[PDB]
RNA sequence: GGGGAACUUGAGUGCAGAAGAGGAGAGUGGAAUUCCACGUGUAGCGGUGAAAUGCGUAGAGAUGUGGAGGAACACCAGUGGCGAAGGCGACUCUCUGGUCUGUAACUGACGCUGAGGAGCGAAAGCGUGGGGAGCGAACAGGAUUAGAUACCCUGGUAGUCCACGCCGUAAACGAUGAGUGCUAAGUGUUAGGGGGUUUCCGCCCCUUAGUGCUGCAGCUAACGCAUUAAGCACUCCGCCUG
């Protein structure tokens, strides 16, 4: 859409002063502005991760909130590459190392329960061996196959996730993502405004960047 | 209340509507003192007026040495007619 | 929450009519409150003001 | 901003602190130290590190030397202008002296100074004299310098007229 | 009560530089109305022009911020305050941060910037150093 | 411009009611003041006893005065072993 | 800097309003406490961790009438309001100070600070004359204790109170001197003003001056401060140098 699909705005004016200054005064959204502002700035990430997709780098994708996690979940499914879905664990690429050799055990058990010996005692320790694969796959979710630090970021929400954008600006990852009105600009390098209650177009703006990312390697 | 005043300003009238002219705001302020001044005697321990009294006599005064500063011969002829030092 | 002089805009006192004043004291003799009363903030003075004058006058009572 | 670790570092020890923890058992011991680290040409770090023995402490801090490093700006074997040093009652004057006089500092200003490889410089203690606090308000010290060309891209100038 | 109109416009711009104003007032005099032309020929800022009213004027300033989000301003120092007035021979006018800083200096012959002023040998008081 | 309420003991004839009301107005028109107006309301029991009156007697006078004749009033008043109690009141 | 002619924003005067435990003086009211007289009334009251000293058959405590007296103003009451500070809460009156909003009807820089100087200045204390209900240093007794000049109990003097002088000190604190200007926001709250709704009931948006709490930038050794700065600056005073 170049149009608004839940692009209703913020219910209460509780927000952050950065960039919010001196757009025109209509209504309650008083950064109504942004409903003109979104279209060139998410085709403008759409040229910029077309062509940093199209070098060969990896996407991944972050967002716990309850109403977009499995919709941002399957769409880095069908566009293939990497996600995280549920908690955020501490630290995940500054501990990259210690990530990979503790998801070198979900790969070893899951290959174990897959065609191994299943059996030295089928309860005592088969059950929380059965157990712990889910426990673990859990937190984890899709980080079965880094094998490789990723070289760039989307966020759904910076505001709840200080974590990872904090991380990847320890880390010089460029952090891009969607920016709700009480969040901060300047520490993301490309904005774009999404109000975070459009529980219906949280998907189809993030399908915008699905289908950009799937031209950009054929 | 306030008819003192009028009086005093319509007769220290210089200017058609002048209520800014030193000479006008001084004669306010020389009744103010005097009203305050027998207020005080028949009321020594009013401390909280005796403020308000040093207040407009250090007013007064510095405004006078503006006055002598602005022009001597009207501060003259203003002095002798409204009678102190 | 409902202030009663704003509800109806009323003027001053005027405390010879007393009919709003028994129910604005308590029944045990104390003034109600904000709490509970409600009233704006530059009226509850005047209010009190005002039942003080008929407590001493009279007509409303210190102790009942 | 940051320079990987392609490049040959030296290291330089300056301070093994002593540090002690007490716990019901009774006191612990513990060993802090830190280092700084660079080239002799324009890039500086500094790293810190806490173990209970002197090797793998000063291994940690040399690992977190090889995470942070920080570039130098160098005009002619000498800093361009002047500086004051900055951070926490540390206070490091740092003032372009002229070729030829070699360094002239302090124990830990002399240790990162000769370790960034800079000829002719004269300093000044006026801050505190620890050294943690020295090292931190120096590299904001040298940060703060910048070269004549990006100043006159600043102004739309050239160099010739900021020069003179 | 306010002393210094230098001084107060001084900071009144290094506080909007370390804020990020783009906008900017200046309440006007002559005096910081040719200190802004000189700043503007300096190029520490992108544009300077003036409104009139009925009290002393007004004047506002757009202020430069280079081409990737950094401070052009360094910073701002008052040198000839009231109270102690500050004067430098001609030849002893200060090569403000060897070069790289502007310092502004009334002069006998109108106020002039180091630069020429050193070059035509006029000298007065030093007024403000720009880093 | 001073509103005037006073309380007089209801063990009294009407022909000494009369007399005492009238008395108080003419030491009011006296004294150099005018009435801008009177008013009554009788019968009234009390808040609380006072003496040994359950009962009082209540009545409005209210003056336009210049300030000096509502302080001999209240000496009268308080004198006057006739009256109970009075207050004077500044209505703006 | 000196002199001369400007101007109105700084500072002010008028005009229209608003709020206030601001102050001085006078008068008034109520609840209790104490004491006294009497009616009823028996044998305890009161007090503490236990207790004891005290008061009570000479009728106490309890209880109701009726007085005497001095004290402070329940509820209102609010990190509310006023005052420069100390501070100021019952009501009524006289006199009197100050603050804030609008207004540009008038002056045209009259401004800021302030050594010395002058004046105010909690409580305790001092002088003279009053007053003395309760409270209550000193002191008395009874407890506690190894001891207890104390903590505890029952009393209890000076004072506390008034008038007029004097002392001139406090953790007299925001442990932050006064004035001026600039710098993200959010949220109460006091007293005002303006606009659209209606000029009602009350809704929204501005708006000055305060008054609280959050919170950027910045600052600090940290705590933290943060348009009521401990930020940015300027003026003037006071002060420090283990």
């Amino acid at each position: 859409l170049l149009e608004a699909g839940v692009h209703f705005g913020h219910q209460t004016r509780r927000w952050n002063p950065k960039m919010k200054r001196y757009i025109f005064t209509e209504r309650n959204g008083i950064y109504i502005i942004d409903l003109q502002k979104t279209v060139k700035k998410v085709e403008e990430a759409y040229n910029f991760t077309k062509n940093l997709a199209a070098e060969g780098g990896k996407i991944l994708f972050v967002g716990t909130k309850k109403q977009a996690q499995d919709s941002v979940k399957e769409e880095a499914q069908r566009s293939g590459m990497y996600y995280v879905n549920q908690r955020w664990l501490g630290g995940t690429l500054t501990n990259f190392e210690t990530i990979q050799k503790r998801i070198k055990r979900l790969k070893d058990i899951e290959k174990m329960q897959e065609n191994g010996t299943f059996d030295v005692l089928p309860k005592k320790e088969v059950v929380q061996l059965k157990k712990e694969l889910e426990r673990l796959e859990k937190f984890l979710g899709g980080i079965k196959d880094m094998k490789d630090l990723p070289d760039a970021l989307f966020i759904i929400d910076p505001r709840k996730e200080r974590i990872a954008v904090a991380e990847a600006r320890k880390l010089n990852i460029p952090i891009i993502g969607i920016v709700d009105t009480n969040c901060d600009p300047d520490e993301i390098d490309v904005v774009i405004p999404a109000n975070d209650d459009a529980i219906r177009a949280v998907k189809l703006l993030t399908s915008k960047m699905a289908d950009a990312i799937l031209e950009a390697k054929q | 209340t306030q008819e003192r005043k009028n009086q005093l300003i319509n007769e220290f009238k210089t200017h058609e509507s002048d209520t800014g002219s030193p000479e006008v705001q001084i004669a306010i302020l020389t009744d103010s003192i005097n009203n305050l001044n027998e207020h005080l005697r028949t009321h020594k321990k009013d401390h909280h007026s005796r403020r308000g009294l040093l207040k407009m006599v250090g007013k007064r005064r510095n405004l006078l040495t503006y006055l002598r500063n602005k022009d001597v011969t009207r501060y003259r002829e203003l002095i002798n007619k409204l009678g102190l030092r | 929450k409902v202030c009663y002089f704003t509800s109806n805009g009323i003027t001053h006192i005027d405390y010879k009519d007393v009919d709003l004043l028994k129910k604005f004291v308590s029944e045990r003799g104390k003034i109600l409150p904000r709490r509970v009363t409600g009233t704006n903030a530059k009226y509850q003075r005047k209010l009190t003001a005002a039942i003080k004058r008929a407590r001493q006058m009279a007509l409303l009572p210190y102790v009942s | 901003r940051i320079d990987p670790s392609k490049l040959e570092l030296e290291e330089r020890l300056v301070t093994v602190n002593r540090v002690a923890k007490v716990v019901k058992g009774g006191r612990r011991f513990r060993f802090a130290a830190l280092v700084v680290v660079g080239d002799k040409n324009g890039h500086v770090g500094f790293g810190t590190g806490k173990a209970q023995e002197v090797p793998e402490a000063i291994r940690k801090a040399v690992e977190d030397a090889k995470k942070n490093l920080i570039e130098v700006p160098m005009v002619g074997t000498t800093i361009p202008h002047e500086i004051i040093g900055r951070f926490g009652a540390g206070n490091i004057l740092l003032k372009p002296a002229s070729e030829g006089t070699g360094v002239i500092a302090g124990g830990p200003v002399r240790a990162v100074l000769e370790l960034a490889g800079v000829a002719d410089i004269l300093s000044k203690s006026l801050g505190s004299n620890t050294p943690i606090n020295m090292i931190r308000a120096t590299l904001q010290g040298l940060s703060e310098l910048k070269r004549a060309e990006d100043v006159a891209k600043l102004r739309g100038k050239s160099v010739e007229e900021l020069l003179g | 009560v306010m002393t210094d109109p230098i001084a107060d416009m001084l900071t009144r711009i290094r506080n909007a530089n370390m804020v990020r104003h783009e906008k900017l007032e200046i309440p006007a005099s002559k005096l910081k109305r040719e200190i802004a032309e000189i700043l503007k020929r300096e190029g520490f800022i992108r544009d300077v022009e003036f409104v009139e009213d009925s009290k002393q004027g007004i004047i506002r300033v757009f202020l430069k911020y280079g081409q990737n989000n950094e401070r052009v301003i360094t910073g701002l120092k008052r040198i000839s305050k009231p109270g102690l007035r500050v004067y430098a021979k001609s030849n002893e006018v200060p090569r403000v941060l060897n070069g790289l800083g502007i310092a502004i200096i009334s002069t006998s012959q109108g106020v002039l910037t180091d630069k020429e002023a050193r070059a035509k040998q006029a000298g007065g008081e030093v007024l403000a150093y720009v880093w | 411009k001073y509103e005037v309420m006073y309380i007089i003991r209801p063990n009294i004839d009407e022909e000494s009611k009369k007399a005492v009301i009238e008395r108080f107005n003419n030491v009011l028109t006296s004294n150099g003041a005018e009435i801008t107006g009177t008013k009554d309301w009788g019968k009234r029991r009390l808040a609380y006893e006072i003496n040994d009156f359950r009962d009082g007697f209540y009545q409005i006078v209210n003056v336009q005065s210049d300030a000096a004749a509502v302080q001999e009033f209240d000496r009268l008043a308080k004198i006057s072993d006739d009256i109970i109690r009075h207050i004077v009141v500044k209505e703006e």
